This record gives structure tokens, sequence and C-alpha cells, in this order.
């Protein structure tokens, strides 16, 4: 199994696999949105890493087009930095739901969200915290879960 | 870049 850690918050995201951090971003000016990592399901190696600023218009379309080309079976990791919902439209939301995500489809303004799941298979872990007020953010969430190698 | 509200 892979030891996977996924952190989502206003100011910082990080992802680690088996003790190696494969993503860390705590910029103010950059990195906003949904960070997406694709792992090889047999080795845990990172095959692709992206960030879609879904706070901004049309970035969710790019995320959908990227997710479309991921082979069924790959491990997906999603994590929000700062804000990932403002221009997250219904098609992207529906796609995340079809990926088995509970909170993705329901993602709201300045919510936090961390997700690990196989494309075409089960979810391995998910956490979500709601912003309590418009000028506030969801509570940071720290998801630590085991991912079985295929 | 739009901002609420
Ligand atoms: C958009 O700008 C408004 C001021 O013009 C703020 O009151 C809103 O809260 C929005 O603020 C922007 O929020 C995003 C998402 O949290 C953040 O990444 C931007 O830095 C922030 N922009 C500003 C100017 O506060
Ligand atoms: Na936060
Ligand atoms: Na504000």
């Amino acid at each position: 199994v892979l030891d996977v850690e996924v952190y989502s918050s206003r100011s910082k995201v990080y992802v680690a696999v088996d003790g190696t951090t494969v993503l860390e971003d705590e910029a103010r000016e950059q990195g906003r949105g949904i960070h997406v990592i694709v792992l090889n399901q047999a080795t845990g190696h990172v095959m692709a890493k992206r960030v879609f600023d879904t706070y901004s218009p049309h970035e969710d379309e790019a995320m959908v087009l990227f997710l479309n080309m991921v082979a069924p079976g790959r491990v997906l990791i999603c994590t929000v930095k700062d804000e990932g919902s403002f221009h997250l439209k219904d098609t992207a939301k529906a796609l995340l739901r079809s990926l088995g995500s509970q909170a993705g489809p329901a993602l709201g303004w300045r919510d936090t969200w961390a997700f690990v799941g196989r494309k075409g298979g089960p979810v391995f872990g998910e956490k979500h915290s709601k912003s309590p007020a418009l000028s506030s953010w969801g509570d940071p969430v720290l998801l630590k879960t085991d991912v079985p190698l295929s | 870049t739009p901002t609420p509200v």
C-alpha cells in the first residue's frame, strides 16, 4: 500500500506519498484552485501534476479536459488551495461526482477539500470543510490514507 | 478577474 497524505487549506496545499512530498505550494499570488495529481496505480509514481484555478473563469473546462484523458485505473488526488468553487460549473461538478467524490460536486466558496480515489474504482479517502462566512475559509483538512497498489 | 459579489 501507499501512504498518502493530502492537505487542503486557505494558504497551503501539500501532498506526500510514502514519506516523499510530491507537491507543496504556499504562495499567495499563485497556485489557487484545484490541484490534481495522477499516480501510477502499480508503483505510486506521479505521472502528472496540475493546478486549475477554478476560482477563475473557464479553468474548470481545462480540468475536465485533463481528467478525461486520464486512463481508468489511475489514482487521482485532488486538493484545494484557497478557493476552487467560484467558477466550478455543473459539468465539472458532475464529473467529480462520477469519480465518486461526495464533496467535490458540493464544493462552495472558500471551502477546503482533499480527495483520493481511483478513476473507475472506489474512493480511498475524502475530507471537506465548509467556509462559515464569506470572508472566512473552511478549516484546513489533513487526509492521511492507505492506497493499495493494483 | 471577477470577484464576488
Ligand atoms: C475578490 O475581490 C474582493 C475585493 O475586490 C474580495 O472582497 C473578494 O473576497 C475576492 O477576493 C479574492 O478572493 C480570492 C479567493 O479567496 C483570493 O485568491 C484573492 O486574493 C482575493 N482578492 C482580493 C483583492 O482580496
Ligand atoms: Na483553511
Ligand atoms: Na472578503
